[PDB]
């Protein structure tokens, strides 16, 4: 059956998180006060790799 | 001679405070025949025996006990260790036990198989060795007996009460853990053992602030009604003939509402205004003659209005009920005159609430038509060593967080008219909700508030968390606002503090001018602010004006004459480094020298927090830029700073990023 491309090709984390005036992280709901969860995005680039398990 | 007074006595520390002249007793001349006899172990020795046995017991007990005849208890080891105590050092034995039982006890031999001495261990009691043996179950009526009649009384069990708890053996052997008295012996816990003794006036059961002491007395006022010796204060004058803050001295007037109207006099009301406070009335000058309470335009004269916002509620002497007066000038009664006869009680109490633990905001609630800008302007000209009091510059009206908003929520439920059916005008809604008396009916206020909660719940409490959240950032503030679940729904910070005037609010709220929309519409609204709150009893509003003025007149009566610099104080956050030292203002103190010298060692290196400092300089003089600080760890509690110590309860946050700054003291 298809898949769609979509999956593969999703955009940067920045723009979902915020700070509160009190210093706490808490992120930037878009389609209603329920979403607020784990985004689906961008893990590639914040990261360092193994020392022996270089891939 | 033996008095009983309504507070906890010591025979150390009740002279320095001056208790009997904080009574209003008049000795002196400190010619020093009142021997005090100290009962913080009686108080704790109740609060121990309330936990076994029925109050009505421990207080018919307590009552019957001769204070003068001295007495103490002694306590045993259990029947299976005593014996254990009495084997080593063998000579420490009565002469009482048996001659067949102290020969098996004075010998060396180890006694591991016991074939006789196991029968005369169990045969033995202690009941024939030592008299009184009081019990562990003993109905402790008798003890009371016992201890007047001997001096010393063995017992076996912990819940005794009426004198000191001595130790027969040493402390490794347990399982449960001559005074001065020259003839005018005062301390609380009265006796109906003997003639001459006496319970002292005055104070209303009503008003005993330790509420064991209150219901001690609760019980011996309730039986033995007939046959106590009550005697006045000026009585007890006559038969005689470290400084702590936080406790003023109180009394309650007497006064009278009276016209002179027609050129002649004729008294009207008569009321009692409780717990005023002595210093303001020594400040104020106050005294018997006749007083005016209105100036020029029908305003109250500002030392009245002071007076009646620093205690509570007034009460009726005819009918015993709370009594509000009428703010507005137009009679049905209004009160031009008084006329003040005389003071009643003089206890004392702790201004210091129970609630108040922390330094963290302080959150009021009132109603609508509260004296909101003149109290504010009346506690604004307060300035008592180079430090204001409350300052207007962080203190939050009611109506911010609803101006703030785009749809200016007062504007936005003056649009509640269109959803009802058949009003479709404001003008006609505040015609049609009321019944041309200002009683509202019941059904017309239970369906404008099914129309105006979705307004209250939904529009408000996301801004007013908001709101609150950055007030809570820019410093530690003060929120006056209304009906109470507005501070209960959208999520405050602080402390709440559910307060209530003296004056009636709803005629209040029709007086003022050029107030927003019509005034009937002002009324409706404050209605529909009091429906939404709660059912909390809220409080009188004298205790948060009484917290905040009377301590700091007790400091300028003790350190209004040494020098600023040794005698202030300073604390707040502290940065190390140094780009474009760092300090922040947290709290002022004022304190004298050996305060703060106790101030300095005190262990302020554990609380931390994220500062963060601005460029917004403003109008003030020196070099200091606003900034912002949340704190992170545990709250700064007020046993940190004092009991003897006055503080600032409220204050600003001025001095970019983030510095993780840590607070400390500093003075000269």
């Amino acid at each position: 059956l298809p898949i769609p491309p979509t999956i593969y090709t999703k955009p940067s984390h920045d723009s979902y998180y915020y700070i509160d005036a009190l210093n706490r992280v808490r992120r930037k709901t878009y389609q209603g006060p329920d979403d607020v969860y784990v985004p689906n995005c961008s893990i590639v680039e914040l990261l360092e790799p193994h020392e022996t398990l270089t891939s | 001679a033996y008095i009983a007074v309504p507070a906890v006595v010591d025979s150390r520390s009740s002279e320095a405070i001056g208790l009997l002249e904080s009574f209003g007793v008049d000795a002196g001349s400190d010619a020093n025949d009142v021997s005090y006899q100290d009962h913080d172990y009686v108080v704790d020795q109740l609060q121990y025996m309330l936990d076994g046995y029925e109050a009505g017991d421990v207080i018919d007990a307590l009552v019957y006990r001769n204070w003068l005849h001295h007495s103490v208890y002694c306590l045993l080891p259990p029947k299976s260790q005593l014996l254990e105590y009495w084997k080593s050092n063998p000579s420490v034995i009565p002469d009482n036990v048996d001659r067949r039982l102290r020969k098996r006890l004075m010998l060396k031999k180890d006694l591991r198989k016991d074939d006789e001495y196991n029968q005369l261990a169990r045969a033995f009691k202690i009941s024939d060795v030592y008299a009184p043996l009081i019990s562990s179950t003993t109905s402790p009526m008798t003890m009371i007996q016992n201890l007047n009649q001997g001096e010393i009384v063995y017992t076996t069990t912990d819940r005794v009460i009426g004198a000191r708890v001595l130790l027969y053996a040493p402390r490794k052997y347990y399982a449960s853990t001559r005074v001065p008295h020259s003839r005018f012996n005062v301390g609380t816990f009265p006796s109906i053992a003997t003639p001459k003794c006496s319970v002292m006036s005055g104070v209303d059961i009503e008003s005993i602030p330790n509420e064991f002491i209150k219901l001690f007395y609760q019980r011996v006022k309730s039986i033995h009604a007939n046959i106590l010796n009550d005697i006045s204060p000026q009585i007890v004058s006559d038969m005689i003939n470290h400084v702590d803050v936080y406790r003023v001295d109180v009394v309650n007037v007497l006064f009278e509402v009276v016209d002179v109207a027609d050129g002649l006099r004729s008294v009207s009301r008569k009321l009692i205004m409780h717990t005023v406070p002595v210093c303001i009335l020594e400040l104020l000058g106050i005294e018997i003659a006749d007083y005016c309470i209105r100036q020029e335009d029908g305003m109250f004269t500002d030392w009245f209005l002071l007076l009646t916002m620093l205690s509570d509620g007034l009460t009726d002497r005819r009918t015993h009920c709370q009594y509000l007066i009428n703010p507005s000038s137009m009679p049905p009664d209004v009160i031009l005159n008084i006329s003040i006869t005389g003071f009643i009680n003089r206890h004392t109490i702790d201004v210091m609430p129970d609630v108040y633990d922390f330094i963290k905001p302080i959150g009021a609630v009132l109603p609508k038509g509260s004296f909101k800008s003149t109290i504010m302007r009346v506690l604004d000209s307060i300035s008592v060593l180079g430090v204001k009091i409350m300052p207007r510059a962080h203190v939050v009206d009611s109506d911010e967080v609803g101006e703030q908003m785009e749809p200016t929520f007062e504007h936005a439920v003056m649009e509640i008219y269109k959803g009802i059916a058949g009003v479709d005008s404001l003008d006609d809604l505040t015609k049609w909700v009321l019944n041309s008396d200002l009683v509202p009916h019941d059904d017309r206020l239970g369906q404008l508030f099914q129309a105006f909660l979705p307004l209250a719940k939904d529009l408000l409490a996301p801004m007013a968390r908001q709101f609150y959240d950055n007030s809570m950032s820019e410093g530690r503030l003060l929120t006056f606002a209304h009906a109470d679940s507005e501070l209960l729904n959208a999520n405050y910070f602080g402390h709440l503090l559910r307060l209530k005037i003296p004056y009636i609010t709803e005629v209040n709220l029709m007086i003022r001018k050029n107030r927003e929309g019509g005034e009937l519409f002002q009324l409706v609204l404050s209605y529909l602010y009091k429906m939404y709150a709660t059912s909390a009893q809220p409080k009188w509003f004298g205790s948060l004006l009484r917290l905040l003025i009377c301590p700091w007149l007790h400091m300028e009566k003790l350190i209004g004459e040494a020098d600023p610099a040794s005698t202030s104080a300073e604390i707040g956050w502290h940065v190390p480094r140094e780009q474009l030292d760092g300090f922040i203002p947290y709290v002022s103190i004022r304190a004298p020298r050996l305060v703060i010298e106790e101030l300095m060692e005190k262990n302020w290196g554990q609380y931390h927090a994220q500062v963060i400092v601005t460029d917004q300089l403003v109008v003030g003089e020196p070099r200091r830029v606003s900034a912002k600080a949340v704190i992170k760890g545990n709250h700064l509690p007020v046993k940190l700073i004092s009991r003897f110590a006055c503080f600032t309860l409220t204050s600003k946050y001025e001095m970019g990023a983030a510095y993780n700054a840590r607070l400390a003291f500093r003075s000269d």
